[PDB]
């Protein structure tokens, strides 16, 4: 889905723009490349350059790495992280908890893709009280339920008032926030 | 606190893309430019031994807008000159930082050399790495304060932290002003910097003698036409049409009594009033300062003199006179 | 509109060593050409405003914040007010023989932020033009210098403009105030007739000076001296802390005690 | 390599006050010219410092019987899929690897601030107390007192452009030009002469220079006083004297300066 | 920093903390004092392991008996070695304030 949607960037002249905006950088399956791409990014985070950092959710790099201040500032999430349906093995996982412990494989799944996001976006609060924004850019995290399984202490914080900002009015709130943010306690 | 009086400050701006971006409620470079022209203005205000310069980057590439100079006038011309310009290409703080160290490596060492880069484009593409530029600037002694835009740039963080000099990031367009208005200030003098004496020499107004017996024809010294009177120097005895201005023969800085009078206040701090709201035996309706009737619960009094003064009194005398009117009997 | 303060050197000493000699000039008639002064510039127009300081060796005091006489009832109550509190001011005063001359600068910084006041105070649909139409009358002191600069800048940033009407002496930080301002300076000559002088160069406004025909500026002599014997020197040795002028080279100066190093 | 040649070269034309100083200086025949300067498009740019791979392709296929468009078009021309990924991978770090290319103060006298550089009997001051506080005890004399038609006729006559208190040429033009002309080079040659005679400099090598310039000082000064006669022999009228005065006033320092350092010696 | 747990003081190096780290303590006390396994979480990716060390030492210095060691896993080896780092300056701090060392050994594997 990554390199679907990256392609379709490249065809159009929004990529170019995002290239010309800020560097950009993307993860493979390849280990070596995963790790000389993310020195690279730690420098640009550090140089002038900036950078953007395309990743998996399910990639090993999400789970090792911690962004910390002036890292990973702003953390996008491009739609909810769902396995694909295919994975056989995920099935024998599903249904026998359906069967046993008794838990709705729609609940599971749901679960197991909340978990994940929140794993993956909660790296920014690492620690010294550093700013920073979670962005999820996907009408599905707006659905109760997916607020509910939501781990608290983002939830609380998000209110309704900010729950479905079209892209406009969500890029208008970040610059504010991030100007009050700005600027000593 | 050490304060150094003079100083040679580089106004940094940066031509970058990004400053096309309009943030702020009219085009980012036209609010930074119409408000450094005002920075300009009250820096020469406020310190006129010292003298400015403006080092516009774009494109990869750093000119020199306007020479080191003690005319803001001619400074706020360039600046006017430059609203206009293109406002196209990228930034590189290793050529605006090359072109001000050597434009700073041969000014005197007494000096404070200070820079305050107006950074807006986060990126910072570089012909070298910047890193050892750094090294260089610390052996230089030459401070760097920027004042970043929309980013908290970590290499300008890094800048500035360990040349000493200060980092900001705009929270809004008053902000900016404040930040502006306090870098107008001196900075405090620290371990590294040094004090040492410099020549300094007082020209006297002169006119014609008798009748314009023997008198002393001559047009100016940086379209002038024939002056009568004007200002001259113990050294040069070239004409000079406006004062303080450093000499274009001897090197030497010619300035009045009163410019250097000027900074007098900096010496001397006015140290801040305790504010009492409530009235404290304060009988006086009328305001010792203002001989006004205080509207509001507050008051202001000093160590000395223990006199009363308004919100209006007091925000004014720690603003701009800088010294108590009462508390000077 | 054009708020008009005129600072009144009622210095007392003076006043009374001339009431003393029983000269024509006294101070009731200077303050009653100041008063006739301030009856005409607001009798110019309603918007325009007044008012007036009194100086003392001790402290200065405002002497400003029906119709008897068939009199504009706005200038009967200023007439009054001024008559009363000067008569008061001048009736009490202690005495202290140590501080004798005349603390002209502490009262422009009253001025000043007064002016401050009346600017905040008005509307921003009407602008206002201040001066201050100092009126010096004995010699200044020379501990005041910092203190007159200080209020003298404040001023320029503020624009307003300090007239100088100095008579029976020439003081020349007076001049050099007015000078930085641009406020004209004119030394009269005959103390009786002064009233002539401020109804022609004083009391027209900055709109219409420039537009009318007045005694050429005086040639102020930007003197520098060394903190030593206190004479004019024409190279001053500054240093970066202090910033004084001074006498010569000297390997440290007295009045920083600072590390200076030899090259 | 005649990098002196080539600067002059290149600053014949393009600056005109440059040359015409530096040219004047020898009109006359004054000194040597050595002493003078002794003594003082983006894509491809882009795609070169981006594509060390390109730059190597240009430096084997310089143009040879081929041509610019052609190169041009040669830039733009899962597999592929994953082609695009490492390709910006690829090019980021190419851009990022070309951007990194290799004391309280105190104080024991406060009061001199005070009285800055601005320069400078018991019984009276009572007697003057007295004598004042008994002088207003009548107000509002204005009908009369304050003003007399002598006296304000007297202000008046004294304010006219002959009295007191009020006291009260642009015809050459074409030698405003000369003038400004003659006073460059002035300050140009005093710049060099007073660049380190303030300064003691008590070395051979140091002192070395300022002796050829103080010498140098001479010889100018030897040629512009006949410029001065031929300006001077047309009205004498509009005299120009400040001139004058530069040139003696160096001569002062000058003379006074070696007398002092044959003192020292 | 000493703080006046209910359940027993506690030391604590840093200055200062937050209402949710009170929370984060008195519920892991509640816990201990169970003797029952439980689960909570806690937002902050550092500050938990720091509080949660200094309880555990703690409660280890109340009641020895009750717990014999702590065995404190996390997910990857150049995470645990800030965790180490954590608890090296627990123990500098603790040590500092008793003026003396005491049988205490902590350790990677
Ligand atoms: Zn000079
Ligand atoms: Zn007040
Ligand atoms: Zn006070
Ligand atoms: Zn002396
Ligand atoms: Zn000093």
């Amino acid at each position: 889905y990554m390199e679907s949607t990256v392609a379709s960037w490249y065809e159009q002249g929004i990529l170019e723009n995002i290239q010309r905006n800020k560097l950009l950088f993307i993860e493979t399956q390849d280990g070596a490349e995963t790790s000389v791409a993310l020195e690279k990014y730690q420098e640009a985070c550090e140089n002038g350059r900036g950078a953007i950092l395309l990743s998996v959710a399910r990639g090993k790099v999400s789970e090792g790495i911690d962004f910390v201040h002036h890292y990973g500032r702003a953390v996008i999430m491009f739609g909810v992280p769902y396995v694909y349906t295919q994975s056989r093995i995920l099935k024998a996982r599903l249904e026998y908890l359906r069967d046993q412990f008794q838990i709705r494989e729609n609940d599971f799944l749901t679960f197991d893709a909340m978990r994940h996001a929140a794993q993956c976006v909660g790296r920014a609060i690492r620690g010294k009280t550093d700013y920073g924004l979670m962005v999820f850019a996907d009408k599905r995290f707006a659905r109760g339920d997916k607020r509910g399984k939501l781990p608290r202490w983002i939830q609380e914080h998000l209110t309704d008032a900010n729950l479905n900002l079209t892209v406009d009015e969500g890029v208008q709130v970040a610059k504010y926030f991030l100007r009050q943010m700005a600027q000593p306690f | 606190v050490r304060l150094g009086m003079m100083r040679h400050l580089y106004v940094v701006v940066d031509g970058s893309r990004t400053m096309e971006d309009q943030d702020l409620k009219p085009n980012r470079l036209t609010c930074t430019l119409k408000l450094l022209e005002y920075f300009v203005e009250e820096y020469f205000d406020q310190n006129p031994i010292s003298q400015i310069g403006i080092i516009v980057t774009k494109s990869k590439r750093a000119e020199k807008l306007t020479e080191l100079s003690g005319n803001p006038r001619k400074h706020i011309t360039s600046l006017k000159k430059a609203v206009d310009m293109t406002c196209h290409g990228e930034p590189s703080l290793y050529n605006s930082l090359s072109i001000a160290m050597q434009t700073l490596k041969h000014m005197p060492g007494h000096t404070s050399r200070e820079v305050l880069i107006i950074f807006s484009s986060l990126t910072t593409c570089d012909p070298s790495n910047i890193y050892d530029l750094i090294k260089t600037l610390k052996a230089a002694k030459i401070r760097v304060s920027v004042i970043g835009l929309s980013a908290e740039v970590r290499v300008c963080t890094v800048l500035a932290r360990e040349t000493g000099g200060t980092y900001h990031v705009i929270l809004d367009e008053s902000h900016y002003k404040e930040l502006l208005t306090h870098h107008v200030s001196p900075p405090p003098a620290s371990s590294s910097s040094e004090c040492s004496l410099i020549r300094m020499g007082f020209p006297q107004h002169t006119i014609a003698s008798l009748s314009d017996q023997d008198a002393k024809p001559s047009f100016s010294m940086a379209e002038p036409g024939l002056t009568l009177g004007g200002y001259f120097c113990p050294q040069c005895r070239a004409k000079y049409c406006e004062l303080p201005v450093e000499c274009k023969i001897c090197g030497l800085t010619l300035v009045s009594a009163p410019h250097l009078a000027r900074s007098y206040h900096h010496l001397f701090p006015l140290d801040a009033f305790q504010e009492i709201p409530l009235e404290e035996y304060n009988g006086e309706r009328f305001c010792y300062g203002c001989q006004g009737e205080l509207k509001d619960q507050h008051v202001y009094v000093c160590a000395v003199c223990q006199n009363v003064f308004c919100v209006d009194c007091d925000v004014f005398v720690h603003d701009s006179l800088h010294c108590c009117p009462g508390c000077i009997h | 509109l054009n708020l008009l303060v005129i600072v009144v050197d009622a210095n007392p000493i003076w006043w009374g060593k001339q009431a003393l000699k029983e000269s024509q000039f006294t101070l009731s008639k200077c303050i009653d050409a100041v008063m006739v002064l301030g009856n005409s510039h607001l009798f110019m127009n309603r918007s325009n405003k007044l008012a007036v300081i009194a100086s003392h060796i001790q402290e200065s005091r405002f002497l400003y914040p029906g119709s008897k006489d068939g009199k504009y009832e706005l200038l009967t109550s200023a007439n009054e007010v001024i008559v009363e509190e000067i008569k008061d001011l001048m009736t009490k005063s202690d005495i202290k023989g140590q501080h004798t001359e005349t603390l002209l600068a502490g009262s422009l910084a009253k001025a000043l932020c007064y002016i401050h006041r009346m600017n905040k105070e008005v509307k921003d649909n009407q602008e206002m033009k201040s001066r201050i139409l100092v009126i010096k009358a004995a010699e200044d002191s020379a501990l005041q210098y910092m203190n007159f600069m200080n209020v003298i800048f404040a001023a320029q940033k503020q624009n307003i403009l300090i007239d100088a009407c100095v008579l029976d002496s020439d003081s020349g930080l007076l001049q050099q105030a007015c000078d930085i301002t641009g406020g004209l300076y004119l030394k009269v000559p005959q103390m009786p007739s002064l009233l002539q002088y401020l109804l022609w160069v004083f009391l027209p406004d900055q709109d219409q000076r420039s537009q009318l025909i007045l005694p050429p500026p005086v040639h102020v002599d930007y003197r520098a001296a060394c903190f030593c014997h206190r004479n004019l020197i024409e190279i001053g040795y500054v240093c970066s802390v202090c910033l004084s002028i001074f006498c010569n080279f000297s390997p440290i100066c007295t009045t920083c005690e600072t590390a200076f190093k030899i090259s | 390599a005649n990098k002196e040649l080539e600067e002059k070269n290149r600053m014949l034309q393009e600056d005109p006050v440059l040359f015409q100083l530096y040219k004047d200086l020898v009109v006359s025949q004054v000194i040597s010219a050595e002493e003078f300067w002794a003594n003082r498009s983006d894509i491809i740019e882009s795609i070169f410092r981006t594509y060390p791979a390109v730059k190597m392709k240009y430096a084997e296929n310089v143009p040879h019987n081929m041509t610019e468009k052609e190169f041009w078009t040669r830039f733009f021309q899962e597999n592929s899929n994953a082609a695009i990924i490492k390709r910006f991978n690829h090019h980021s770090a190419m851009v990022l690897a070309a951007g990194l290319r290799k004391i309280a103060l105190n104080l024991k006298k406060s009061d001199r601030y005070y009285h800055g550089p601005t320069p400078i009997t018991s019984q009276d001051i009572i007697n003057s107390f007295q004598s004042i506080r008994q002088e207003m005890e009548a107000y509002t004399p204005k009908l009369t007192q304050v003003l007399s038609s002598s006296a304000a006729s007297s202000t008046i006559t004294a304010l006219s452009p002959g009295g007191a208190l009020m006291q009260g040429q642009m015809v050459p033009n074409d030698i405003q030009s000369e003038l400004k002309h003659l006073y460059v080079a002035v300050g140009e040659l005093l710049r060099h002469f007073w660049s380190c005679f303030p300064v003691n400099t008590p070395f051979l090598e140091e002192k070395v220079v300022k002796m050829k310039s103080n010498l140098e000082r001479f010889q100018v000064t030897k040629l512009c006083p006949f410029q001065e006669k031929i300006r001077r022999q047309y009205l004498s009228t509009n005299l120009v004297s400040h001139i004058e005065e530069m040139l003696q006033t160096a001569y002062n320092k000058l003379h006074t300066w070696q007398s002092r350092r044959l003192m020292k010696k | 920093m000493k703080l006046n747990v209910d359940g027993l003081l506690v030391y604590f190096p840093y200055d200062y903390i937050y209402p949710e780290q009170f929370s984060y303590m008195r519920e892991l006390k509640r816990t201990l004092d169970a003797k029952g396994h439980g689960v909570l979480e806690m937002p902050s990716g550092t500050g938990k392991t720091v509080s949660l060390l200094a309880l555990i030492m703690a409660y280890q210095r109340a009641y020895p008996l009750e717990v014999t060691k702590l065995i404190y896993c996390s997910r990857t080896v150049p995470e645990i070695e800030k965790v180490i780092e954590e608890l090296r300056k627990l123990l500098n701090f603790y040590e500092k304030q008793e003026g003396e060392k005491l049988p205490f050994l902590g350790l990677a594997l």
